RNA sequence: ACGAUCAGAUACCGUCGUAGUUCCGACCAUAAACGAUGCCGACCGGCGAUGCGGCGGCGUUAUUCCCAUGACCCGCCGGGCAGCUUCCGGGAAACCAAAGUCUUUGGGUUCCGGGGGGAGUAUGGUUGCAAAGCUGAAACUUAAAGGAAUUGACGGAAGGGCAC
RNA sequence: CAUUGGAGGGCAAGUCUGGUGCCAGCAGCCGCGGUAAUUCCAGCUCCAAUAGCGUAUAUUAAAGUUGCUGCAGUUAAAAAG
């Protein structure tokens, strides 16, 4: 079956981004990729965006900006034991000056700095730059 | 040519098969 | 194929073991044939008894007749 | 009879028909005795061929706008012709028919002009397949 | 461009725009021209937007006037269909003309005779100047070009939407572009209609 | 930039291209920061101010540059006409 | 003695422009050597890498010509490469010298993660490619020196890149495209986009536009 | 490596294709691989029909032609000069014998 | 098998010709079973041409037809069959809109290669009447085998000027 | 009186000399010795650690030549018809 709209978002945005279109429309969506959109906004990589309502999939239009390089999707879905967090930081994302790996865990959505600040780790799903 | 290398191997395999089955 | 699920170890580790069975650096040290057919049982020395002394040919590019002993 | 001629005369002609042209002859004998004074070469072999090709040049000079030489007469006359008197052509031509499609377009501009509504509507099957 | 309706849409342009045939480009379309059309016939041709035409044409004038000191910009073709127009545009503008025959390396080869240092490139047409357009992409000098529905449009920075096939339309374009550029320069304060008439820029086999 | 304590991230600011909201590299050739004259709009005459356009180099090959500077000029407000 | 030819270099002699900034804003084709041999007068620290002959086979004594790699650096952030093919080792050396003088590329520097002191390495984790060699560059703090083969060791220290980890996914034994890849990696430091970026510049008008005064002379 | 685009046969979206055999060669090749020309002519391959008209019952008759789907193999095409090779790009563009 | 061809022609080539080619029933399981290139899923430039269905109707054309409807006609859509060019990008290049969206390494998942040879061999099992198919090592000889592209010369490959 | 491995590149020193003439030897790789030998045997000289040096065989790293991080399957060995 069709799978992993998170991965499909992280592929469609990078499909259109190097082609330079100002906004983008993606057929499927989820509240959690919405949540990645919001984490992305708190750093400002993307701008504001619109959530086209069609109960069938839910489409998203989101603006692409020169604040971005790429964000990865990791299936299988691991867990950061809060020992391995620094390891994952140093071996996936290109910079400690920007970009901060993403975690779904028992304290809300978050990126790895804010995760370390609340002292709770969990699954890796995203890492951006 | 590899075709007749294989054919030489085939004939020699028949030789060895019969020489082993005889006794 | 190239699959990447999580609990896959029942496929992952056993297929990886089977696909390991191709390196020389695996065969030459993980099946009895290597030890049990090394020209000796394994030793930096090979003590023995000389039984004759002769010369060995070389190939004509570097033509030579070197001094070799049957031990 | 003859042979195809060389660079030492191609240059020796596209210099003299450039500068000495108006002072250059109209027939071979004249060309050669022009060469005697206003030519500097180590022989008469080059001189004879220069004179032959200058005979060629006058064959080609008054022969209409000619692309195989260049002279003042040509330079000025073409420039002077281009220096021209536009006849009464601001309207560019007389009465103009135009299409209802163009009229409906120029409705956006809220524009018209001297108009007759040229009708060319039905098509007979188009670009060859 | 501009918010002055006098530089903008006036009958002063249409009375000649419709005369030439400026509201028709060509049969087919490349995928980079949809910005400049409003209607389509039942007859196999696309009728361009003359308003957007004048819009980007006035932007072209803006570029031509941002030439702070005119001695240093090339107006080029190599096809006689616009050779006369480029000659008579450069003669009156001051920026240098090249037409008829080009030489690759003039403004690309470091060592060269007629080593010319332009600062803007004006081309009659991308289908007409293959090599100079590539060299304009080679050296950091912007590119201005006419644009048809048919035409390939690569490396075009300043676009002029119109058919560039025909002497009549292209002559209208040069003859009105000169007035527009000098207008936005300010030597023309809407005092006169310009006494040169478009027959001057409709290419001629010179027998006059 | 050069931060106060030396958080040195820029040796300088490279010319950023705004026509597509993307940054370019040091060795480019089609990232052209063209100038455009400003009008007086008492006669439409040129006057002494700059409307600038510097697109990322690579888009010229795609030939989107005309369209991008169309958008840039419309937004810049020296071009107001819209059908 | 010496004379400029092209307009930009002639200006550079006409020193009204002082820094390579008024160039690498615009990414100008700087078609003549002496621009940066004006920008510098000495301290042009070089290294003559190597000579590789390459020959074409004919019915007669086949025809061979030699290519000489050389590199230039200043241990500060200036670095470049010069690669020339010539009849003779001498002409190859001189061609490498001139090409390396023109090919200079300044680098955007930073730290291993510190925010104080003087920049010493790449800002982040990057990778440079060509040929078959993809060399992934990683910074390194104080006390970590140079971690490379001779080629990245040199073409980083001479790039002023003092402490560094190099990685290769390809064959470093291919020195030529190895050098080109490990120089492309340095060349691309301005490609990434950071929060320290993402503004709009002030468009410091072209050397041409601001200094037309001499530009209309010939 | 492949010095052809469709390898000299038009099998594109379809299974194995029929055989047909050369007649200057008597060799079997698949129909997509073969080369097919359609020749028409009169009986005498020159203007001898003028002589045929000179002594004829009717003046000259409407001349029923001969129509043939001429076949060659590739190698008989080479031997008998139907076409010849083309440049490493000029093989791409096409100009069959008229 | 017979005539020629040629030192050998047991061959090409020419003349006959059992088995084969043909049908039916059960075997036999192979190759250049070659797009040498899994499958499902999305996306990424255009059109010169294509095939069916649903579909917007200028002008054709046909039945007493406008309204049932065939060929048309300019076309939209859907996944289908494709060529052309384009730096979208990848690779070592040929090249391929896929052999792309890969270190800026991760949508899912069956087969599978680990230097050359030895070797698809022995050996054991298993189907086969058969020939063999699947399964599959080891000692041993080796620092080279291999592809991709440029230049020389070769060609009884062709297409073109010229020498007594 | 302190040596152990070298004196061709790879791999840190001699375009060293008498020989010897593909001859012994060196060369883990290339090749070097086929009289005008930088690989042999000696003299000086220099290279490398140093009371050490390798030799030889198990062990690791380099390794992304086991691909979990993190392989490749057109052509290179590779996709069941």
């Amino acid at each position: 079956v069709r799978m992993n709209v998170l991965a499909d978002a992280l592929k469609s945005i990078n499909n259109a981004e190097k082609r330079g279109k100002r906004q983008v429309l993606i057929r499927p969506c989820s509240k959690v990729i919405v949540r990645f959109l919001t984490v992305m906004m708190k750093h400002g990589y993307i701008g504001e965006f619109e959530i086209i309502d069609d109960h069938r999939a839910g489409k998203i239009v989101v603006n692409l900006t020169g604040r971005l390089n790429k964000c990865g999707v990791i299936s299988p879905r691991f867990d950061v034991q809060l020992k391995d967090l620094e390891k994952w930081q140093n071996n996936l994302l290109p910079s400690r000056q920007f970009g901060f790996i993403v975690l779904t865990t028992s304290a809300g959505i978050m990126d790895h700095e804010e995760a370390r600040r609340k002292h709770t780790g969990g699954k890796i799903l995203g890492f951006f730059f | 040519r590899a075709k007749w290398r294989k054919k030489r191997m085939r004939r020699l395999k028949r030789k060895r098969r019969k020489m082993r089955q005889r006794s | 194929g190239k699959c990447r699920g999580l609990r896959t170890a029942r496929k992952l580790r056993s297929h990886r073991r089977d696909q390991k069975w191709h390196d020389k650096q695996y065969k030459k040290a993980h099946l009895g044939t290597a030890l049990k057919a090394n020209p000796f049982g394994g030793a930096s020395h090979a003590k023995g008894i000389v039984l004759e002394k002769v010369g060995v040919e070389a190939k004509q590019p570097n033509s030579a007749i070197r001094k070799c002993v049957r031990v | 009879m003859g042979r195809v001629r060389t660079k030492t005369v191609k240059k020796a002609a596209r210099v003299i028909i450039e500068k000495y042209y108006t002072r250059l002859g109209n027939d071979f004998h004249t060309n050669k005795r022009v060469c005697e004074e206003i030519a500097i070469i180590p022989s008469k072999k080059l001189r004879n061929k220069i004179a032959g090709y200058v005979t060629h040049l006058m064959k080609r000079i008054q022969r209409g706008p000619v692309r195989g030489i260049s002279i003042k007469l040509q330079e000025e006359e073409r420039e002077r012709r281009d220096n021209y008197v536009p006849e009464v052509s601001a309207l560019d031509q007389e009465i103009i028919e135009v299409d209802p499609d163009t009229k409906e377009m120029l409705k956006l501009l809220d524009f018209g002009s001297l108009s007759n509504l040229q009708v060319t509507q039905p098509t007979v099957g188009m670009n060859f397949k | 461009s501009g918010a002055l309706d006098v530089l903008q849409m006036k009958e002063e342009d249409v009375l000649k725009f419709l005369a030439a045939g400026t509201h028709l480009g060509g049969t087919n379309l490349d995928f980079q021209m949809e910005q400049y059309i409003y209607k389509r016939k039942s007859d196999g041709i696309y009728i361009i937007n003359l308003k957007r035409t004048w819009e980007k044409l006035l932007l072209a004038a803006r570029a031509i006037v941002a030439i702070e000191n005119p001695a240093d910009v090339s107006v080029i073709s190599s096809r006689n269909t616009g050779q006369r127009a480029v000659l008579k545009f450069a003669a009156a503008t001051g920026a240098t003309p090249i037409a008829g025959r080009f030489t690759p390396g003039t403004f690309t080869n470091q060592i060269q005779t007629a080593f010319r240092e332009p600062r803007l490139l004006v081309v009659t047409d991308p289908r007409a100047d293959h090599q100079p357009l590539t060299e304009a992409s080679y050296v950091n000098l912007p590119t201005i070009a006419l644009c048809n529905t048919d035409s390939p449009l690569r490396y075009v920075d300043i676009a002029i939407p119109c058919n560039n096939k025909g002497a009549h339309s292209v002559g209208l374009m040069w003859w009105m572009l000169a007035r527009e550029v000098l207008r936005m320069r300010g030597t023309i304060s809407r005092e006169h209609p310009w006494e040169v008439m478009p027959d001057l820029y409709f290419y001629r086999d010179p027998e006059e | 930039m050069q931060s106060n304590a030396g958080e040195f991230v820029d040796l300088y600011v490279p010319r950023k291209c705004s026509a597509s909201n993307r940054i370019i590299g040091a060795k480019d050739h089609a990232s052209i920061p063209m100038n455009v004259a400003e009008v007086d709009k008492v006669t439409g005459r040129f006057n002494g101010q700059s409307k600038t356009y510097a697109i990322c180099g690579a888009i010229r090959r795609m030939g989107e540059s005309d369209d991008s500077i169309l958008r840039l000029a419309k937004s810049h407000g020296i071009v107001s006409q819209n059908f | 003695e010496w004379m400029p030819v092209t307009k930009l270099g002639r200006l550079m002699k006409d020193v009204k422009i002082k820094s390579l900034e008024e160039i690498y804003l615009f990414s100008l084709p700087i078609k003549e050597s002496e621009i940066i041999d004006f920008f510098l007068g000495a301290s042009l620290k070089d290294e003559v890498l190597k000579i590789m002959p390459v020959q074409k086979q004919t019915r007669a004594g086949q025809r061979t010509r030699f290519k000489a790699f050389v590199a230039i650096g200043d241990y500060n952030g200036h670095v470049g490469l010069g690669v020339k093919c010539s009849k003779e080792v001498a002409t190859a050396i001189r061609g490498a010298i001139i090409l390396a003088k023109l090919s200079i590329v300044p680098v955007r520097r930073g730290y291993w993660g510190n925010k104080i002191g003087k920049p010493h390495t790449v800002p982040c984790k990057v990778t440079g490619r060509c040929g078959s060699v993809l060399v992934r560059l990683i910074p390194a703090p104080r006390g970590t020196g140079i971690v490379s083969a001779p080629v990245p060791k040199k073409l980083l220290m001479m790039a002023g890149i003092d402490d560094c980890y190099t990685s290769a996914r390809g064959c470093t034994a291919t020195l030529g495209n190895f050098a080109k890849a490990t120089f492309d990696a340095i060349s691309k430091t301005y490609s990434y986009l950071t929060p320290d970026l993402w503004k709009e510049t002030v468009f410091t008008k072209s050397p041409y536009q601001e200094f037309t005064d001499h530009l209309v002379k010939t | 490596t492949k010095k052809r685009r469709n390898n000299g046969r038009a099998k594109k979206g379809r299974g194995h294709v029929q055989p047909i055999r050369c007649t200057n060669c008597a060799r079997c090749v698949p129909k997509d691989k073969a080369i097919k020309k359609f020749v028409i002519r009169n009986i005498v391959e020159a203007a001898a029909v003028r002589d045929i008209s000179e002594a004829s019952v009717f003046d000259a008759y409407v001349l029923p032609k001969l129509y043939v789907k001429l076949h060659y193999c590739v190698s008989c095409a080479i031997h008998s000069k139907v076409v010849r090779n083309r440049s490493r790009e000029a093989r791409k563009d096409r100009t069959p014998p008229p």
